[PDB]
């Protein structure tokens, strides 16, 4: 967890999430549930999805490529053709494997941001009208409800609406 | 009330090395590398490969009798030879520019084996019977089915001369044999001339060839020798031969067209009724993968062969179901 | 935008502000203007300027390379030539392309990287004597001028000057 | 009051690519891939190339009468031939070691043509004028004009021996040439000795050339052919010719001085009145590019040529004026 | 600094702290000291460990690898095999160049995510009864001893115990 | 109270560069470019190597008098030829596929140098004392060790012929040489026969060599030339030399056994009491790290050349003691 997201202030994934990468727990009179934020989620797969199809695309196919044969007196072309054959392949071996560990250390850090900057999202939008409780979650300083819960998780919280009730409730 | 912000989980197993880290469990991800074939020698872009069996290019192309006859035409994807190379060169010398004629072949897509020069009608005033038990068929003394042994006939070997012209719209490929005895008496018995010579020529081929008499160690039992020799006689060009002796004339050539994408493999593997675009000697892949560590022989569109034991790419993020 | 400032946060661009990447927006009783921040949009011009020579630098100058010629009997050599040509042209072909693609993504990050910093870096500064009223922009709880601005902007904010007229104003 | 941080948009329609994304357009971008030349043929740093015109190596080396006379001196840069390589060989045969001559070419910065065995001394007892229809100018047979067809002078072809020292303090290219008469009439009629032979020697070189007569395919109108042979002749060093017959004897040499990055190219394209670093069959390019993908056949100090369309790397940001 | 933390608001390293690449200072009635964080220090060692072994396990054996020699008629062959053994060379060059810059950016930038990540974990755990007082530090609200010291530094500090004294020292 | 979060600094004066910046200074870092040897050859993985002194490849094998006797029996890691490549050839010719059998001889772990045709009892009726000043030891005219120079004895050169059979369980390498003399009185003084020729013959190995007479530019004070020829005898096989002139015959012959990792080098350096897992013309290398720019010639086990002047990888953080 490069941004201290994963694997750090919020210590787990939620197995009961089933439905998108990143979401949202909602606790409230009505009951509990999940969801995905789909902007978000919808958004990472379409990134990782055009990196996994540049990493193929970048890969040409490789066409008919088969030994040669030489005889007792062509030592040095047969040695030759060896170190070429071997030497290509010395190369795209290291190519390959470096490029995947480059990718999935970015593509790690990648979902990490993506965790950071939902929560931050989030937040910014509830500021003072709920209080930061710990490992990712905000507990109301206020009642809220199913249209208050679908309001926030698609970035239409009102502040105003909820501004006075809070502040007599924070003390 | 509380209201949290959190990600995926799920029961996968899978793992993945990154930089900083590796065996690091993740939610989801993908295999970028083929290790599966079916184990099978298939037919490549609906063509199925020429197999030689018992025989070697060798073997095939100067007909050696042990070598059961393919069709007089045939059209292939690639060639496979076998492991068990035990049919080649029957008759001890060298093949010259050997390995260029099999370079040759590796762009060719199909033949006609063809009467270049007919048996009964091209070599009158000569014996056209010649054969050897280094070439043996059925325990019986014989010869390669594409060439023909001219010896004497009624104490004389007439000084010959033959041309053939292309006619067939595709470069026909011409074999042909010089044999060397191991001493002066069987010169003599076999071509009369002690100091006998082979011409070919074309358009743009030339040699002079001279037999070298000398008692060499047995192979086969063979003391003497026989060097084979091979040209590309282009579309509407002459092959002429000359001959006062040791020349083992081409019977049968084979008009070649080319094609793209061909080669020569060395398989243990059996033909099935299977078709693919990628062939190795191990078996055929059906893959969109991109690298494969199954064979570094490929024919047709494969993934690029690589050393690698594992190559798995993280598309989802950590996996912590705790 | 990896660290959800550009494209984030700050929805757009602000092609009034042609003398700089990143800087500053004010408006108050004596008018409104844009200046760029010269420290952090120099450093990050100096690294980007780094960062394509590093490129130039080592892609290196390619002398002579020609054709060979082989006759009849050299289609082996002809082909093993090919094979080492065709072999170097599809690597460097590879390396190429990823190196712009990877760089790329590592420069849009790095912009995102600096807006952040200077972001934080004045919040951090002007700290409760102002609110942060979205969109990357502060709403002051006292009077701003010119010479609060340019304090301000290069990083010389005072805080017990206003502090007291802040308290009095936030309520 | 409000005190906002933001950052540059403008105009710009530049588009790039990421890994993540792609068409991303940005503020401030740098093409890398240069795509632009001159469609011309230009001096490479002050030296002009050679331009051999309707003459290819072969053809200019050993004199083709349909070619253009060039100076007896020049120097160059680079080599370029046309795709219309019309003349060259003019009398059949084989060039030996044809394509070994071209690669040492492509290290030779200038020649000096100058006649190691003038025409008139060289040759006591032998004809000079032999011509052929193979080689023809305006119409009329002629020969190449750096060799000379020794044949019979009143029924006599005396056995020759001639050296040339090489006191020019470089290589000296040398050429000569073997003739193969069709017919045993023929190599009578020429050179009246039925059993000849040609030797050359040096330091370094030691080949024994016999003729060898048969009956060919014609090629432009000859039967006959004739083998064409070089050496380099290090400074100092002597070249002995004996023959008593079938020798095409050298007239005309060239003194070779070596320099760096030099090459042979093919290209449709015209000499011009320009000077460049960097030069393509396609044209020069002038760039501090490191890629290009104009082509993969450069002179001097080029970009790295690769297949790429585009290779655009972002400076500014993801332009957004909203 | 891409997260703005080393090189930026904390200013300078603490030469006096030779026990681990992050970790704490602490000024209290008692005295003053340094500490490693040892979690987030062996951790940041593990992870460099495993990338310096990654490029050297990547970068395999050379075998015997010595010149070949060509009689005056093989040029084109001396020639091909230059162009291999060249061509090779100038590969491995650059591969190897690129890979250290790449690293070396990837290796500070980790670094300074490290310093942001624990910077957020005590703050986000000390949260209102400390205040930020800039360049990483933290002043008390409340007395701070040794045990309070040693519960903050390995992530096991506590609110209730200071929420009171802290709130009447704040006013 | 006071409590601060911050980082490691130290007196730290190591520089890396990055893609952003350079002359970075950092509190840790790892070299991986190998810079340092120690100026010596030394044995590999316990075996010595084969030090040729003032002898080449051709010198040794022929057997050059000029050149220190070696042991009757060697085993090697590596090959080493000096710059001072004084004694090679002796008397002037070719070396026929002296490439070949050098890349042969790089594969080579061992040799046995054996008496393949004893001087006294092989060749009756011929004299064997021919030595030459071209071949000179101590000032006194002499001959190759490995070779014989057959010559008329008592005015007749009696067509010989002799064979030997390879029971030696290894490849058995043969040479011998060709004399071709500058003229026909030499020819008939030395061998007699006008028209000698020499046959050499194994299983898979036959060539007829037949004298060249010319006058040849003096070279070390000879017009004559001697070609030096080479082959395999498989175990098992026989070969068979017959002559009526010209034959440079074989004495000493080698039994060499195949081994891995090894090679031919040019090198200045001593023979010191060291071993090395990893050897360079300029000296060993005794590392763990990945690459190293001492030079591109290795033997061993040993880090990846590159043309880099620095690799530093960077492992602590940016160093800022203010
Ligand atoms: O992680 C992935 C994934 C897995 C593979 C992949 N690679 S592909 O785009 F399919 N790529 C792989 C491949 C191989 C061969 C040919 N073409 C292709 C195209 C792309 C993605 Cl997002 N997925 C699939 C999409 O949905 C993701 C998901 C997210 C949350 C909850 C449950 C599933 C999980
Ligand atoms: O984005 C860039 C830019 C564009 C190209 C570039 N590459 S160069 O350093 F010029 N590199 C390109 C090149 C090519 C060939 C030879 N040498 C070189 C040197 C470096 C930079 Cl910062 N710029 C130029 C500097 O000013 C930037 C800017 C910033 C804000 C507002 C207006 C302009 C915009
Ligand atoms: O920065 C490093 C460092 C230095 C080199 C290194 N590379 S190695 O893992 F040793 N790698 C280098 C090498 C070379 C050859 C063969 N094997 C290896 C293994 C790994 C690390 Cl963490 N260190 C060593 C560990 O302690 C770090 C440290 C941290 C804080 C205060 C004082 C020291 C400083
Ligand atoms: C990678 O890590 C996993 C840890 O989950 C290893 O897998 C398991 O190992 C533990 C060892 O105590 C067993 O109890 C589990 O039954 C294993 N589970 C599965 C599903 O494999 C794995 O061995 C590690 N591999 C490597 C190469 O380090
Ligand atoms: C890349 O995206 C741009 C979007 O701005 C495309 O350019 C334009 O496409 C829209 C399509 O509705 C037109 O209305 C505009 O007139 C276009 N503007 C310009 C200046 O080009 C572009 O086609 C896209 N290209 C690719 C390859 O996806
Ligand atoms: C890299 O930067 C360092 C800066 O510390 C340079 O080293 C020193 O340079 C200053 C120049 O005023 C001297 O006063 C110091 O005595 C130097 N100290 C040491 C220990 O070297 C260094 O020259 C720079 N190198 C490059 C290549 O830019
Ligand atoms: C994991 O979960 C899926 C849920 O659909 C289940 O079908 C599968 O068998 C489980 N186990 C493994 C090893 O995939
Ligand atoms: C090849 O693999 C694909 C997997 O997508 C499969 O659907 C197809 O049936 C397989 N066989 C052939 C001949 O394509
Ligand atoms: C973009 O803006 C500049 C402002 O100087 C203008 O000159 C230019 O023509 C505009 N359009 C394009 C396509 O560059
Ligand atoms: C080459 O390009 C540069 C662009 O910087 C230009 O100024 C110069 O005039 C051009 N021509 C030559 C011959 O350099
Ligand atoms: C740096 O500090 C160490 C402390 O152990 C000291 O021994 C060393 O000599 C100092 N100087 C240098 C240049 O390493
Ligand atoms: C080689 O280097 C190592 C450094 O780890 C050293 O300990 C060893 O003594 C050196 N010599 C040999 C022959 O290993």
């Amino acid at each position: 967890g490069l941004f201290g997201a994963i694997a750090g202030f919020i210590e787990g994934g939620w197995t009961g999430m089933i439905d998108g990468w990143y979401g949202y727990h909602h606790q409230n009179e009505q009951g509990s549930g999940y969801a995905a934020d789909q902007k978000s989620t919808q958004n990472a797969i379409n990134g990782i999805t055009n990196k996994v199809n540049t990493v193929i695309e970048k890969m040409n196919i490789q066409f008919t490529a088969v030994g040669k044969e030489f005889n007792k007196l062509e030592k040095r072309m047969e040695n030759l053709n060896k170190k070429v054959d071997d030497g290509f392949l010395d190369i795209w071996t290291y190519n390959a494997e470096l490029l995947v560990l480059l990718e999935n250390e970015r593509t790690l850090d990648f979902h990490d941001s993506n965790v950071k900057n939902l929560y931050e999202k989030v937040k910014s939008q509830l500021k003072n009208n709920a209080k930061e409780i710990g490992n990712g979650c905000f507990e109301f300083y206020h009642k809220c409800d199913n249209e208050c819960m679908e309001s926030v998780r698609n970035g239409t919280y009102d502040y105003p609406k909820y501004s006075e009730e809070s502040k007599l409730n924070r003390e | 009330d509380t209201i949290c912000i959190g990600y995926h989980a799920n029961n996968s197993t899978d793992t993945v090395d990154t930089v900083l880290e590796k065996n690091v469990t993740v939610t989801h991800s993908v295999n970028l590398l083929e290790d599966s074939h079916n184990g099978k020698l298939c037919r490549l872009k609906g063509i199925a490969p020429l197999q030689l069996g018992k025989c070697n290019i060798a073997g095939w192309l100067l007909g050696n009798p042990e070598c059961d006859p393919l069709l007089p035409v045939r059209s292939w994807s690639y060639i496979v030879e076998t492991p068990n190379s035990e049919n080649g060169i029957c008759y001890p010398g060298d093949f010259i520019d050997y390995e260029e004629l099999r370079e040759q072949l590796s762009s060719v897509s199909s033949f006609e084996r063809f009467e270049i020069f007919p048996k009964e009608s091209s070599w009158p005033n000569h014996n056209t019977n010649g054969v050897t038990a280094a070439c043996s068929h059925e325990g019986k003394s014989s010869f390669y089915r594409n060439l023909l042994w001219l010896t004497e006939k009624e104490g004389s070997y007439p000084k010959l001369k033959n041309s053939y012209v292309n006619k067939k719209g595709k470069e026909v490929l011409v074999l042909w044999g010089i044999h060397h005895p191991p001493n002066s008496k069987e010169q003599q018995n076999l071509y009369q001339n002690e100091n006998a010579y082979v011409s070919v020529v074309t358009s743009n081929y030339n040699r002079r060839f001279t037999p070298e008499i000398a008692e060499r160690p047995k192979v086969r039992d063979q003391a003497g020798r026989m060097n084979y020799y091979w040209t590309l006689l282009k579309p509407g060009d002459t092959i002429i031969f000359e001959a006062n002796g040791n020349l083992i004339a081409p019977m049968y050539a084979f008009a070649l067209s080319r094609g793209f994408g061909s080669g020569i493999i060395t398989s243990n593997a059996s033909m099935h009724e299977c078709n693919t675009k990628c062939q190795t000697p191990l078996g055929a892949i059906n893959s969109s993968l991109p690298y494969q560590n199954i064979h570094p022989v490929t024919i047709g569109e494969c993934p690029k062969y690589v050393r690698s034991a594992k190559l798995r790419m993280v598309t989802g993020l950590r996996n912590i179901p705790s």
